């Protein structure tokens, strides 16, 4: 949408995550699967939630009508007292919906910035010891097992111990095959 | 309702230690029944044209 990730450079999301929000996919001889980052996910959670809360609270004082009752020659005071009242639950009623739709777009694109943000983690950590494929994918220029798969998705992937095969594996490539 | 005679009916809150005094000389209704407001707080009045529903 805004942050062009979801539905975006990386398009549609996948039915067999159903752990998180965001997540990982891999894949390698021992196998593939799917893999939620808690962390991220987790603050999506809190902020989202968060957000719900504050707009309950926020709109919890707010106008309550009361009657009143006016007789046969209390007209004007009648109608001022129906257009007042009237007035408010049109104000709370723009208020509500207007915050509604603000908040879905913020909603929205907040999403959208922590799938991007979370690749951009993945992305700064593997710099040129994977090729960015652009489709959301890494696709390695080394071996990287169910263990070295976890230290990515963890902040703990070491840059510098793989880095000496990458350099090895793109001189084979530059080669053509 | 067949009458062509009017009846006016007037009130005031009395408060505790005074006194009403009336005085009359004719077409004096007079009270016989009053209310103690024995406690306050928050209603309405309502208009609805439902009747009880046996719940909370
Ligand atoms: C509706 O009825 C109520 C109850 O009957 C009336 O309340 C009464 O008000 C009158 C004043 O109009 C009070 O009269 C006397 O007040 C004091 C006496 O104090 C008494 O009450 C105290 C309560 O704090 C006690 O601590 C005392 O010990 C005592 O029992 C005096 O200042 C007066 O006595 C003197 O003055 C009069 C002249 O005004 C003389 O005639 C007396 O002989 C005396 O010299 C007051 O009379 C009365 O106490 C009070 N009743 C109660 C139970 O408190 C109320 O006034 C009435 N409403 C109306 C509109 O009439
Ligand atoms: C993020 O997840 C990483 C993957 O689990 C984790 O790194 C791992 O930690 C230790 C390193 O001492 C190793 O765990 C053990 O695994 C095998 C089980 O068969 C043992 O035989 C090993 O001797 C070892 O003790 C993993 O090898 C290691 N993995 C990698 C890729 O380094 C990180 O610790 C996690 N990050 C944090 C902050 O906890």
């Amino acid at each position: 949408g805004l942050f062009g990730a979801i539905a975006g450079f990386i398009e549609g999301g996948w039915q067999g995550m159903v752990d998180g929000w965001y997540g990982y996919h891999h894949s390698n001889e021992q196998g593939s699967g799917y893999a939620a980052d808690k962390e991220s996910t987790q603050k999506a959670i809190d902020g989202v939630t968060n957000k719900v809360n504050s707009i309950i609270d926020k709109m919890n004082t707010q106008f309550e009508a009361v009657g009143r009752e006016f007789n046969n020659l209390e007209r004007r005071i009648e109608n001022l007292n129906k257009k007042m009242e009237d007035g408010f639950l049109d104000v709370w009623t723009y208020n509500a919906e207007l915050l509604v739709l603000m908040e879905n777009e913020r909603t929205l694109d907040f999403h959208d910035s922590n799938v991007k943000n979370l690749y951009d983690k993945v992305r700064l950590q593997l710099r040129d010891n994977a090729k960015e494929l652009g489709n959301g994918c890494f696709e390695f220029y080394h071996k990287c097992d169910n263990e070295c798969m976890e230290s990515v998705r963890n902040g703990t992937y070491d840059y510098p111990q793989y880095s000496e095969e990458a350099r090895l594996k793109r001189e084979e490539i530059s080669s053509g095959r | 309702n067949g009458q062509s005679g009017r009846m006016e009916f007037f009130w005031t809150i009395l408060k505790p230690n005074d006194a009403i005094n009336f005085e009359s000389n004719g077409n004096f209704i007079a009270p016989e029944y009053a209310y103690k407001i024995v406690k306050k707080g928050d209603s309405t009045i309502m208009k609805s044209e439902l009747e009880y529903g046996n719940c909370n």
